[PDB]
Parts: C-alpha cells; structure tokens; sequence
C-alpha cells in the first residue's frame, strides 16, 4: 500500500527516501506541465516526464530493480 | 439459370450499394472512369454495372 | 461532374480533355485539435455526434 522499505529484488533501502521522492516528484511534474488541473493532466503525460536525476540526486544507485520499485509503486492514500 | 431473374434485384442495384468492388475502367456508355464489378454463382461470372444504366453482357 | 466534362471535351474535339479532371478525395473530420480537446476534457463522444463527426452502428447497418 506504500513504496516498500526495501528493494524486493535487491534488498537496497530505497524506502528511506520515498516520502521525499514522492512530493518531490509532485512539485516536478507540476512544474513540467505548469500549473494544469490534476484532471486535466493525463495520466499518460506526466509519466512520461523523466525523473533520472532526481532519483540520482535522492542518493539512490543507478540499478534496474531500484528504480523500478521506487517508481512504479501505487500508493493506498491515492486510491481511497 | 442466374444474371437473369436470381439476382436481377441486386445486379440492378450493384452500381448503388457502396459496398460492392470497384474497378478503375472507362464506362463506354457515359465515359465515367470507374466501374463496378461483381462476380456471382459457382462458375464466377463476372459483370461490370455502371450508374448510368451499362452492364456487361448485353444488359 | 469533372469526369463528365472531360467527356464533352474527349468527343467534341478537344485535345487536352484530361485536363478537366480532378483527383478524388476521401477523409474524416477528425482533426488533431479534436483529440487534443478530448484529452483535456472539453470534447465528448455526444458533442463529436452532434456535429455528426461520428455516429453509432449497430450489427443490421454494418
Ligand atoms: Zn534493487
Ligand atoms: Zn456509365
């Protein structure tokens, strides 16, 4: 229901930096669109913003699973 | 037999229905570019209709 | 109507009675604005009806 503690193919605590990457991903979408309703915002466009460097500068390794994790996860408080 | 009273409805209406096949064939009657064609019964006569009024085989 | 008059020229006489003749021209309306509009959520599928852009088909009209 969260981003997990742990990287589940790798073990890497990328769960340590979530809650900053997660507003910190919502502050950068919001300034790669520019001020759009969030309805009005597809879903398809603000994935397709690159967050590279953000995750680089969160301190986390450049590993597949790593990012793959820390990226694609749902979040609960989003959906209920 | 066929071409005769077994599709004589749909070969009279060929020329208007849009479904059917076309092929890019000058019409002797009215020198129209395109004609219709179709091809029914087992030994796959083929007709040519136009809007006009031709059709192949002396119709 | 093109064809037709590049026939009446063909039979009367006229040499250049190709000339007369148009290209054909087949298209929908839907645009790339539209999409873009229905994206963001100020085009619906009953307003793309209403300007007749579109319209429903059942089995029977296939
Ligand atoms: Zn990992
Ligand atoms: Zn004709």
């Amino acid at each position: 229901m969260l981003i997990p503690v742990v990287c589940f193919t790798c073990g890497f605590p990328i769960g340590t930096y979530a809650a900053i990457f997660d507003k910190a991903r919502t502050e950068y979408i919001k300034t790669k669109m520019g001020g759009t309703l969030p309805q009005n915002i597809p879903l398809d466009a603000s994935l397709q913003i690159e967050l590279k460097d953000l995750i680089t500068a969160l301190g986390i390794p450049m590993r597949v699973c790593c990012r793959t994790h820390l990226i694609t996860t749902l979040d609960y408080r989003k959906y209920y | 037999g066929e071409m005769e009273d077994k599709y004589k409805i749909f070969i009279k209406n060929a020329p208007f229905d849009p479904t059917n096949c076309q092929i890019k064939k000058d019409c002797p009657n009215c020198h129209l570019d395109y004609l219709t064609q179709i091809c029914i019964g087992s030994q796959k006569i083929i007709i040519l209709v136009c809007r006009c009024g031709y059709m192949s085989n002396r119709g | 109507q093109a064809c037709y008059k590049a026939a009446e020229a063909r039979k009367k006489g006229d040499k250049d009675w190709e000339k007369h003749k148009i290209p054909f021209i087949q298209n929908t309306r839907f645009t790339p604005q539209m999409a873009k509009d229905i994206l963001a959520g100020t085009l619906t599928l009953e307003d793309l009806v209403a300007q007749g852009i579109c319209e429903f088909i059942t089995p029977e009209e296939a």
